[PDB]
């Protein structure tokens, strides 16, 4: 179960020349196990994901979900 | 004399600072060991493969300012060859043709996964384990992985014990994620940059920089 | 199942199933009848195993039912016996599967955290499952019980 | 990281010979002892924490080592010592399964004495504890498998000393 | 230097005890080599005493 | 070997060997007698296997023995047959071990690199090993040939 | 980094006994010197750049070291040298506040000789410049603190030589 | 240099110099003769550039040379003019080398630290280098002056 | 990493001199011979596999090293040998382009003898292989650039010796 | 020690082969170089003290090494350093006579780097000093044997590094 | 060094208890086998040379080990190898007489891997030779002494591994 979410991460203002468009808008695939760390990173950025979805069809299996 | 520059655990725990190989001294093959007592929270003096003004000990903020022409090349992904660099840094050599994780792990070209996750995949891969975890005594392996994944040799026991408890309870995969999730990997190398050699121990600089042809004028006026 | 675990592991390396893993799933297919038989007999004795093993747990550890023990009162004693029954249900699932993947996912990952929040002593749970292992071994056929003891061993080892 | 089977075939490989009949006999010996080795390994897996706890109680607790100023005294040091005993027992179990102390060589003893000497860990006291772990393990797994575990514990002691 | 330490073991029955010993006998082996070091160690009062 | 692969995975995950991995080792040590018998037949018939399979390789791929091919001339053909002998020796090792990792460690890792350097065509070498599998299957019983053929199959698959 | 208070409590802990009246006497002594130590640390922190500027001017500037090929020539190397002088001042100030040379031993002097000898840094000149810093610091914080900052600066020089 | 830039980039990827990299080296070695000529004019006129640019700097920023300023008296004004000579020398190195790496290594990494330790006003140093750039343009031909001006521009940018 | 151009300017920098007539003559020589260096680099780049192949054949194949019980035996080890031979060739070509052996010193030879002594790699056989590459690449690139290459190949040979 | 003769014969002995015609060519080359080598050895033998004197003047003297706290300061240490430089000269001349660097590896380099790092000897200064010895020796013994002495001097530099 | 009596007495002494009946049983077994141990030891002393001859012929002779470059090639190396087999036999005899493996650990196995790994001695071949010595010795001394001497031969084998 990997969750794919699109986040317009709030501007970190960390770009002088360089480029910040790729960081500014992100479409990514995140494992459900690692999604908590992704949420923490989104908190540091300041922007919540506009859209959140999970690739796996069913959210919970009590047993052998893997 | 005062304390030396060796790893706190021992001289043997210092790998040759070479391009690739994990060439550690063996405790028994040619007996050589200088067990010097290192305190709980000492710190190695790590020369910076770059400008010494930019040193994490003195300029802790400027982690991420590029080494520049005074240091290694820094590969960053913009949107290619970052994949090649990640192989050449996580392992050291370009891996053999069958050993490539190939497109199965290289979804980076598509953009699904960031370079931080690509190096995590390579670090947990079975090839990396066989090369740098299975054949090496534990703390020697912890050291070599820290040098390959983070840019720097381990500072002291404050880091070795903290990365040793993780290894004892979670193994190579746990230690790898601890290193790659560390605050320092995000501060330097971010989540877009291939890791690069950020520091070297003084006897690695001795090997590189004091051979005839590299010493130049270094040592006498 | 062993097949499912093997397929996922091979998918990660992008390899068709290796000869050794093919042999492992072949043997799982071969031993399926014995697996189902073991599950059926333990299921027949499911209530008996849990209840008498719970008695053995209380007998070995009097502090469990003493004042200050988590299993104080008939309702709490019932909850402790129920936990033993839960693990037996998972063990039968795992015996059928031939793999510990069900056992791990359902009832072992974070067992320290869950029981710490509840206040329950995991070491006491470990002694209870050890008693269940012996009881189930006696009721099960001796040759089959040798295989089942390994899976009980995994559960008790994970407890700590 | 050679087990007995891998060691037999590796020696044949270096010589460049197909497996000889004597090598077949050595392989047969490993296969013959395999059942008792596997059974003891599972027993140690179940009793892993208890083996270490009993060894610490038998050899280290209520002694100079754990009383103040003894290098196991502080709580961080006690946790570190039991972690090392866990490491010894786990790699001894791996060695029993494989039939070869090479895993102990590569993963435990390749730099252990230098690290212990540098840290200040008393080698003799650790050797006492490992010996006590041998006694406890022999009781738990049975005497017949206890002789097999004993050789690998002795390997750790010889390298550490 | 290693030759000196081995010489102490073989001919005198112990290892060098202090930097002054190593300084003294490294100078000896530097100025005369193995014949000189052998002479110095056997001549030493320590040899005669033990 | 099965034991070394199990230990390696458990070592990399700081885990006393799981009950399923222990079960895999148990099955392997029991089948040891049959394994060694299969290896004995293959090494005893190694001369016949290499000779017949070499004839098949050259017949199926005349270009390798044609002028400009790698195995042109008696000495080059002799080295090609020696390589086939090497791979048979590796397959016997793998059969005894019960795992393909001895074959992988010795001769299968970097085989593309080595043969590309030598100028040898890798798919043609795979043809030779396939021919060896056919000859060995003729020399083995059906139950034996299925197990030994799997090791031949891994060799040809890695060298495909 | 063991300070005076941490060292005293550690020694009492090693013996195992609760804090003794004699240990209380030592702790009272350190508390007594706390005023001079804290005041001097504040002075050093504010004037740190000027301490180093005066020391560099007195010892290193307008010499061979700062002229082509002298190891303080390149702008990189000049900035690195002043950074090193800042290191010695900062950790000497830490040591003065603590009342203990442990921080110098543990972090500053460990492998300093080896790093400098590998880089090609003149250790004699670094000793002389640290002496210049010692004199400037003594002037700024007065004889009370200069006596103590002297012992920690001289600790650095003795190890670095 | 440009040879070093090419070789460093090639070494990082473990590849022989790509044809594009080699193209850059061929251009640089072909243009080397004019590069050496431009540098030679600067070195030959090393006194004129420093003297006239020093006067322009002192006019535009009189505070540095006034009493109470950093460069007061001939003793210290000599050191200021010496630093202007240093940076002219670095620029000639850069013209010959074809890259700003000589300049950056020798005299631009940590100028802020060095001059802030000496007390010197860095913006005033920048004015001095800009004056040197203008004087050098007078000496040099327009096409050549553009090439040398780039290296002067790198220096002034670094000190701003 | 330091070219002949960077070497010339750095030597003048150490002396604090503007590029003088003698050093400018050195630079003129390098710039003039750069065309030959560049073309030879292209030749070796294209024929890298062939150069390594022919060298491995001329000195290493059909011998003890490749037969069982030798170092290059096993496909693993053989692939490592050809990899290291290409590394020696690639870095030699870098060095020819630059005009300086510093790239070899810093990147290749910085511990190579110790690594080969640790793994058991035969230093004499590696030297033979590199000298074989020297011969083959001399044929491919011609004598004029073959001599210029040969000095750097000899540098690697001396270092490994 | 292996001289060139012993190295050739031992290399043949390891294979088990009688001295081949190619090996005879190697031996003939050594015998051809014999005269110039012996002549150069006599030159260094008589001018050994002058070589050390000139080298210590060229590099080591009037630097931070000999100022107080510089490691060559104190007459004991200045005497010790000139003693070590004469060690290098004597063993390098031995190596020129024998034709193989195994004397350097056996009698000098093995363990010297560790002792030097332990004692605090600056290693860059030692390398610069022995390179200065190479310049002086090239002058005294002439270019052709200066070519030869350089190989062994460079060997010592690389070992110390 | 500890014989079985020393170990039993010391264990009882640490506990403080007088020699217990179980300890008496251990000592009684050692005393009871005393006649067998002494008898076998005399057999070893008489037949030791031929035991070694047969064992070397069984495994090491006519093998790659005695081939040129095989590490028992040289006459020096052959003489030393048979000496070491004599050492193992002699210390195994000592270990049998004492009834405890402490002689082996104190004298034979506190430098064995260091010496053999440094020399390049092939541990696998030595292990095969010592196993062969065990079989030959067991034939000469009989089964009861073959078992006892066998455990000590196995001790040396595993320690070498
Ligand atoms: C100044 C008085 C002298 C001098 C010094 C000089 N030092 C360096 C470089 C380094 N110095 C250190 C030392 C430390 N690192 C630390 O973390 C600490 C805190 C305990 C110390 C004391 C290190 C590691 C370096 C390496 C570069 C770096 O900082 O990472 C240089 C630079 C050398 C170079 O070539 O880059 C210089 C010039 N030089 C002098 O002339 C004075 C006598
Ligand atoms: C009391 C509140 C609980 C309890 C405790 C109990 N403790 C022990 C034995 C030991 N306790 C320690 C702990 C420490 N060592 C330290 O250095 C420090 C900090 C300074 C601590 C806290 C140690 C080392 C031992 C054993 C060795 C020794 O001699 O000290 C026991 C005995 C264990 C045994 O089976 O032998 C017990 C029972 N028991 C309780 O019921 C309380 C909840
Ligand atoms: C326990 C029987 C004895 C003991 C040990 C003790 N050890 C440490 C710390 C460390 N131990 C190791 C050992 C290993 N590392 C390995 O990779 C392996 C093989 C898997 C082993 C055995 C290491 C590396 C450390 C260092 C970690 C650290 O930073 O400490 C301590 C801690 C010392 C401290 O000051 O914290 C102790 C106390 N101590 C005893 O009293 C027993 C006799
Ligand atoms: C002139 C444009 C400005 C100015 C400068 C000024 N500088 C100094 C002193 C020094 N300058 C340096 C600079 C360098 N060292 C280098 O290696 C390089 C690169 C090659 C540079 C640029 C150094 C090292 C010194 C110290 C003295 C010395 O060289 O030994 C002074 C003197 C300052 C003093 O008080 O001593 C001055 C005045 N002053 C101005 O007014 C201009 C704005
Ligand atoms: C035969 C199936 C095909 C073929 C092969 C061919 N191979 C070679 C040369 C070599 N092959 C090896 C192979 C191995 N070395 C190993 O260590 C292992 C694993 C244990 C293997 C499989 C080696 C080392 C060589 C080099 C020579 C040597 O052994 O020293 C040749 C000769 C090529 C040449 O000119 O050098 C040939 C022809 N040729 C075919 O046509 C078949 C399809
Ligand atoms: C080929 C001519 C000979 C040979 C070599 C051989 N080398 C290895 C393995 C390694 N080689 C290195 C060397 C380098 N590291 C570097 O950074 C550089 C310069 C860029 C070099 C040359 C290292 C570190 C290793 C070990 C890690 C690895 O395997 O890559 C092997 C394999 C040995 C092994 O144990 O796996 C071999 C066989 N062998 C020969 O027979 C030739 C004479
Ligand atoms: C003066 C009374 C006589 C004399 C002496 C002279 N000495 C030198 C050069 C050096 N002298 C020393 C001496 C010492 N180093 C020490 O560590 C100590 C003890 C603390 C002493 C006494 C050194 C090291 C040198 C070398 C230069 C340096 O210091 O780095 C010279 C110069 C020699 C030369 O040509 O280079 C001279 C002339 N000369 C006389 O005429 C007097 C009789
Ligand atoms: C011949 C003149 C006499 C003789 C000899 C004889 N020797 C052997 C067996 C071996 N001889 C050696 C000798 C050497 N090994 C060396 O490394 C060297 C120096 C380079 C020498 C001389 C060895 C090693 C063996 C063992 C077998 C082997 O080579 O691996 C035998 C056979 C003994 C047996 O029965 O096993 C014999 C007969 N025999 C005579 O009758 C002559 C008087
Ligand atoms: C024989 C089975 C194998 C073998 C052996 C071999 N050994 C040596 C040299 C030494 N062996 C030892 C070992 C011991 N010294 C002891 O005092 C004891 C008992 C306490 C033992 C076991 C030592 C110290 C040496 C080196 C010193 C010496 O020469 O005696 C060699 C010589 C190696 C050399 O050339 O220097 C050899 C060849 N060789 C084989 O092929 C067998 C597999």
């Amino acid at each position: 179960r990997m969750f794919k979410i699109t986040a317009c991460v709030p501007s970190q203002t960390r770009i002088r020349t360089q480029r910040e468009l790729q960081n500014t808008y992100f479409t990514k695939l995140v494992p459900y196990e690692n999604w908590f760390r992704e949420q923490q990173r989104i908190q540091k950025m300041g922007g919540k994901i506009v859209k959140v979805e999970l690739f796996t069809g069913k959210p919970g299996v009590n047993t052998g979900l893997a | 004399q005062p304390l030396p520059d060796q790893h706190p655990y021992g001289s043997g725990n210092d790998p040759l600072e070479i391009q690739f190989g994990a060439i550690f001294p063996k405790e028994k093959k040619n007996p050589s060991a200088r067990p010097q007592p290192f305190n709980k929270d000492t710190r190695r003096i790590l020369i910076a493969r770059g400008p010494g003004i930019n040193n994490q000990v003195s300029n802790p903020g400027a982690r991420g300012l590029t080494p520049g022409t005074l240091g290694p090349k820094v590969f960053k992904l913009d949107q290619q060859r970052v994949i090649r660099a990640a192989y050449l840094q996580v392992f050291g050599r370009d891996v053999y043709e069958g050993q490539r994780q190939k497109v199965a792990e290289i979804k980076l070209e598509n953009g699904e996964i960031s370079v931080r996750e690509f190096v995590r995949i390579l670090a947990k891969s079975n090839l990396f384990r066989s090369l740098y975890w299975t054949p090496l005594y534990v703390t020697k392996a912890i050291e070599y992985i820290h040098r390959r994944l983070l840019g720097r040799p381990t500072y002291g026991r404050q880091e070795m014990n903290a990365y040793f408890d993780i290894a004892s309870k979670k193994g190579l995969y746990g230690l790898v994620d601890a290193i790659i999730d560390s605050q320092e990997y995000s501060e330097a190398f971010g989540e877009d940059t291939v890791p690069y050699e950020r520091y070297i121990t003084p006897q690695g600089l001795a090997l590189r920089s004091l051979r005839v042809g590299t010493i130049g004028e270094t040592g006498v006026p | 199942s062993v097949v499912t675990k093997s397929i996922v592991n091979a998918d990660a390396e992008a390899r068709y199933l290796s000869p050794g893993e093919l042999d492992r799933i072949k043997n799982f297919v071969s031993t399926g009848e014995r697996r189902l038989r073991i599950a059926q007999t333990l299921t027949e004795n499911r209530e008996r195993i849990v209840k008498q093993a719970g008695d053995q747990l209380f007998q070995k550890r009097p502090d469990v039912v003493s004042p200050g023990g988590n299993a104080y009162g008939e309702e709490m004693t019932a909850t402790c016996l129920r936990d033993l029954d839960y693990y037996l249900r998972l063990v039968t699932y795992g015996i059928v599967a031939g793999d510990v993947t069900p056992i791990e996912e359902i009832g072992l990952v974070g067992v320290r955290e869950m029981y710490n929040s509840l206040g329950t002593p995991i070491p006491a749970v470990a002694e209870g499952i050890r008693a269940m292992k012996n009881v189930a071994c006696s009721l099960l056929s001796a040759e089959d019980a040798a295989e089942a003891g390994s899976y009980f061993d995994f559960v008790i080892g994970a407890m700590q | 990281m050679q087990d007995a089977i891998t060691a037999v075939i590796n020696a044949s490989d270096v010589q460049g010979k197909y497996l000889d009949t004597a090598a077949m006999e050595k392989l047969k010996a490993y296969f013959a002892t395999g059942e008792l080795r596997v059974r003891a390994a599972s027993v140690i897996s179940a009793n892993a924490a208890n083996i270490v706890k009993e060894a610490v109680a038998k050899s280290l607790l209520y002694s100079d080592i754990t009383r103040p100023g003894g290098n196991m005294y502080t709580t961080r040091r006690y946790a570190a010592c039991i972690r090392d005993l866990d490491y010894y027992l786990r790699y001894a179990t791996y060695a029993m399964l494989a039939g070869d102390p090479s895993i102990l060589d590569e993963r435990v003893l390749n730099g252990l004495k230098e690290t212990y000497n540098s840290l200040g860990v008393p080698i003799a006291a650790t050797v006492q504890a490992i010996q006590a772990m041998k006694e406890v393990t022999a009781s738990l797994v049975g005497a017949d498998a206890g002789k097999e575990m004993g050789i690998y514990f002795d390997y750790i002691c010889s390298g550490l000393s | 230097s290693r030759a000196l330490e081995l010489a102490f073991r073989h001919i005198l029955g112990r290892g060098p005890s202090s930097r002054e010993e190593v300084q003294t006998y490294f100078a000896i082996i530097s100025k005369g080599g193995l014949p000189a070091l052998v002479d110095a160690l056997v001549d030493s009062k320590e040899y005669s005493d033990y």
